[PDB]
């Protein structure tokens, strides 16, 4: 194929795409997304990677905020990040491990920016709301049984009294 | 006077005012239905209700006794007026059953109609529960489990069957227990519905977009005002809410003194019925307008989110006040990208949502469950509302079943063989056993058929026959003289005018228009739930559903001429 495309990049396969919606989740009193917030986000991602590599693979890897490479920053606050080895640029942590790391510590990242799983979407990491507990058997059935029992008793006693009177 | 007036009010004010009127108004255009209603109340409601009360007094007999004493060739109209009641009592109780269901699912912190169930990934919501509302999903799937079409029906759903059995047991217990102890009840059962409706109006008028609902309710769209079906439904709802044609109003007026003012009482009863219907429908349509506004806002937010996630716009840049301009700007920026999703961008407006937000016989339940889910202590308000509804239904059914049973008890042939407690038990058992067809998977369609044809047009023909009998066969001069001698005051000229010519002519014109419309259309259709589309679609009635539709009206209406033919044969 003669020619080239201006969209393929060697890092484009392992990139996780973040989309942040500040103004919706916070309404007013929402901060601006300057470079300090990007620094905090990269530090949070590096912390998540450290936690994942310590608590799962039992390896102590010294990730840093400069190891979370960020590209395609856009005004929507939508970009692509990927994490390399601590000092080995040619080594890219494969996307599966990054996704597992983010799933493991997504709560802390959400709390750092006061976002909840809807304004901070990782586009590939779908959260779980949690199973809805069911009561022991059925409250409606218990109430219906009580009501039907009392109504049946009333009918029986009324019929018996009416028959006995006559 | 208070006893008779409150008895008539408690009979008339029931589920036809709080439940049937709102969805009938919604179905036929809102204001386009309200203008005929009032128009059909001055002409059809008041004069014929007054005529019924006067025949009840001047005969001072039962319905069959009165229409047999006027002339033997006419006794059949006393029998038919019972049969209609039968069909009413056959399906009316289903409504009460539903309320019981909605009551029993009201003691749970996660109210069933409040939160949709999880899809199965445990990451989202059900497809049909998201396309529809949680209340609509609960009503159409958790409550009825409605089948997609009338031709498809399953077995008897055991939960609705048990609820209907409980409702019939409650009705039988109320029949056995009390017959004249309504003293304090009339003080209580007449104010509790108004208190609950006042509370729900207080909530209903502070919701976002309540005025949209009121504007839809009170706007008389001329375009859909020409539909004859709207006029037919208005007249039949007036007759069904006042109880005209059921024959129990005649029995109620039979126990009144002949030196009483039935012109004041008829006017007061009709006006109170109209006011109660209007108030309940106002509250219901305020909540309905809130629902429509919420749906419109949700669609606009979804479209804005779709555009923002694609064009990489700012979080709050795209709002509802600058949508079209930014859409034009985006279209002008580059059409290649816009071409891909242009089918996907959806058009939504308040009007279309207002026509098609919620519609059907479950309008009251869906709307009021939504309102409850937007309360603070939802359980208490749900219990209170579905208890007011239970009281209204139980009172109306007590009236209807008394109308059913009085001819049976008065017959010495049956009364000399079985006790009244057994006659009533057998009647309740037969009604409950036959009404199990409304608890099937496709039972809501049969309920639709009975709600629209069992006691709809027969009440018109019965009242037409009654008024022709009173005016022309008995002789209006003789009737007026008898009434004047009974009460000292001669009937007003307005009442005579409405009795003799205006009401029968309007009824005949309505019947002719309905028949002409049905013939020209040639395709009777019904609404069916579509879970995949999550809305209501129109489907043609099958061949076997028209036989039942025809028979329901035909038996009750034709019971009069058959009796006339039998009397003629007996004479010859
Ligand atoms: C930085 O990370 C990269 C991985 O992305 C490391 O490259 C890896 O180096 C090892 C050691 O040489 C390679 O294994 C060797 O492969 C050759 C190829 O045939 C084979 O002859 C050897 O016997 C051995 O199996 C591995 O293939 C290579 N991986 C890649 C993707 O190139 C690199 O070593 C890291 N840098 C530092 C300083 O650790
Ligand atoms: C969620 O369920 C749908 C089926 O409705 C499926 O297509 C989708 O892949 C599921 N999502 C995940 C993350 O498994
Ligand atoms: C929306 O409106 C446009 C323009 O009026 C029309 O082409 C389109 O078919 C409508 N429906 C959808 C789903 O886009
Ligand atoms: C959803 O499920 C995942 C595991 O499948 C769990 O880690 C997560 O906490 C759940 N979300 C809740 C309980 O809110
Ligand atoms: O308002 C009601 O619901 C009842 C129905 C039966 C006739 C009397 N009115």
């Amino acid at each position: 194929f003669v020619g080239w495309s201006t969209d393929w990049s060697p890092y484009a396969d392992q990139s996780i795409k973040v989309r942040i919606s500040l103004k919706s989740a916070l309404g007013d009193k929402a901060y601006e997304w300057n470079d300090n917030e990007m620094y905090l986000f990269r530090s949070s991602v590096a912390y998540a990677m450290r936690q994942y590599f310590l608590k799962v693979k039992n390896q102590m890897i010294l990730f840093g905020e400069e190891d979370v490479r960020v590209a395609n920053l856009k005004p929507r606050i939508s970009f692509n990040f990927f994490v390399t080895a601590p000092k080995n640029v040619s080594d890219i942590i494969p996307r599966t491990e990054v996704e597992k790391a983010i799933r493991m510590s997504r709560s802390r990242i959400n709390d750092a920016f006061r976002l909840n799983d809807n304004s901070l979407e990782f586009l590939g990491i779908q959260p779980t709301l949690g199973p809805p507990n069911q009561p022991p058997v059925s409250i409606w059935l218990i109430v219906f049984g009580v009501v039907m029992g009392v109504i049946v008793v009333g009918i029986v006693i009324l019929i018996f009294t009416g028959i006995r009177d006559r | 006077s208070l006893q008779f007036v409150f008895a008539c009010i408690s009979y008339a004010v029931g589920l036809g005012n709080v439940w049937r009127f709102p969805y009938l108004c919604q179905m036929y255009g809102g204001g386009s239905f309200l203008v005929p209603y009032i128009i059909m109340l001055i002409v059809e409601g008041m004069p014929l209700l007054y005529l019924e009360l006067a025949v009840g007094q001047r005969m001072r007999q039962g319905s069959i006794g009165a229409w047999r004493t006027i002339s033997p060739y006419l006794s059949g109209v006393g029998v038919a007026s019972v049969v209609v009641s039968f069909f009413l009592s056959m399906y009316y109780n289903v409504i009460n059953a539903w309320a019981f269901w909605y009551l029993f699912h009201s003691f749970q912190d996660p109210l069933p109609w409040s939160v949709c169930p999880l899809n199965g990934n445990h990451t989202g919501y059900d497809e049909e529960c998201e396309k529809a509302s949680s209340t609509q999903y609960f009503w159409y799937r958790k409550t009825l489990n409605i089948s997609p079409s009338l031709q498809e029906n399953g077995g008897v759903q055991w939960e609705p069957a048990l609820c209907l059995l409980l409702a019939w047991l409650v009705v039988y217990l109320c029949i056995l227990r009390g017959t004249e102890s309504t003293g304090k009840v009339v003080y209580f059962t007449a104010s509790l519905p108004y208190c609950v409706l006042i509370i729900y109006l207080i909530r209903g008028l502070t919701l976002h977009g309540a005025t949209n609902g009121l504007m839809y309710m009170f706007t008389p769209k001329i375009e859909q005002l020409a539909n004859p079906k709207a006029w037919i439904n208005a007249a039949t709802q007036i007759f069904f809410s006042l109880g005209l044609g059921f024959g129990s109003l005649i029995a109620f007026a039979s126990y009144n003194e002949p030196s009483n003012n039935c012109q004041k009482h008829a006017i007061i009863v009709s006006l109170i019925n109209s006011f109660t219907s209007i108030f309940a429908s106002i509250v219901t349509f305020s909540i309905y307008g809130f629902k429509a506004t919420f749906n419109y806002e949700n669609c606009l937010k979804k479209v804005s989110l779709l555009l923002t996630n694609t064009f990489d716009l700012e979080d709050g840049f795209l709002t509802a006040s600058n949508l079209e301009q930014v859409k034009g700007y985006l279209a002008s920026a580059y059409p290649s990208k816009y071409s891909e999703m242009f089918p996907q961008i959806k058009n939504c407006s308040l009007e279309s949502e207002l026509d098609t937000a919620v519609q059907g016989t479950g309008l009251a339940f869906i709307v009021y469950t939504e309102a409850i889910k937007n309360m603070e202590v939802s359980q208490l308000w749900s219990v209170l509302y579905f208890f007011m509804l239970l009281m209204l239904g139980i009172g109306s059914m007590l009236g209807n079943t008394a109308a059913i049973l009085t001819p049976l008890t008065d017959s010495k042939i049956i009364s000399s063989h079985l006790p009244k407690e057994a006659i009533s038990g057998l009647v309740c058992l037969v009604n409950c056993a036959i009404g199990m067809v409304f608890t099937m998977e496709a039972g809501n369609y049969w309920f639709d058929i009975f709600n629209d044809y069992a006691a709809t047009l027969s009440l018109l023909l019965i009242v037409l026959v009654e008024t022709i009998a009173v005016c022309y066969v008995y002789g209006l001069r003789r009737f007026e003289s008898d009434l004047k001698a009974m009460t000292g005051r001669a009937v007003s000229w307005y009442w005579k005018v409405m009795w003799a010519g205006v009401s029968p002519l309007l009824i005949v014109s309505l019947f002719v228009f309905y028949l002409s419309d049905y013939i020209l259309t040639g395709t009777l259709k019904y609404q069916a739930w579509d879970a995949s589309q999550g809305q209501l679609v129109t489907k043609d009635y099958p061949a076997y559903a028209l036989a039942v539709i025809g028979l329901l009206v035909a038996s009750s209406t034709m019971c009069i001429p058959l009796a006339a033919l039998g009397t003629f044969v007996q004479r010859r």
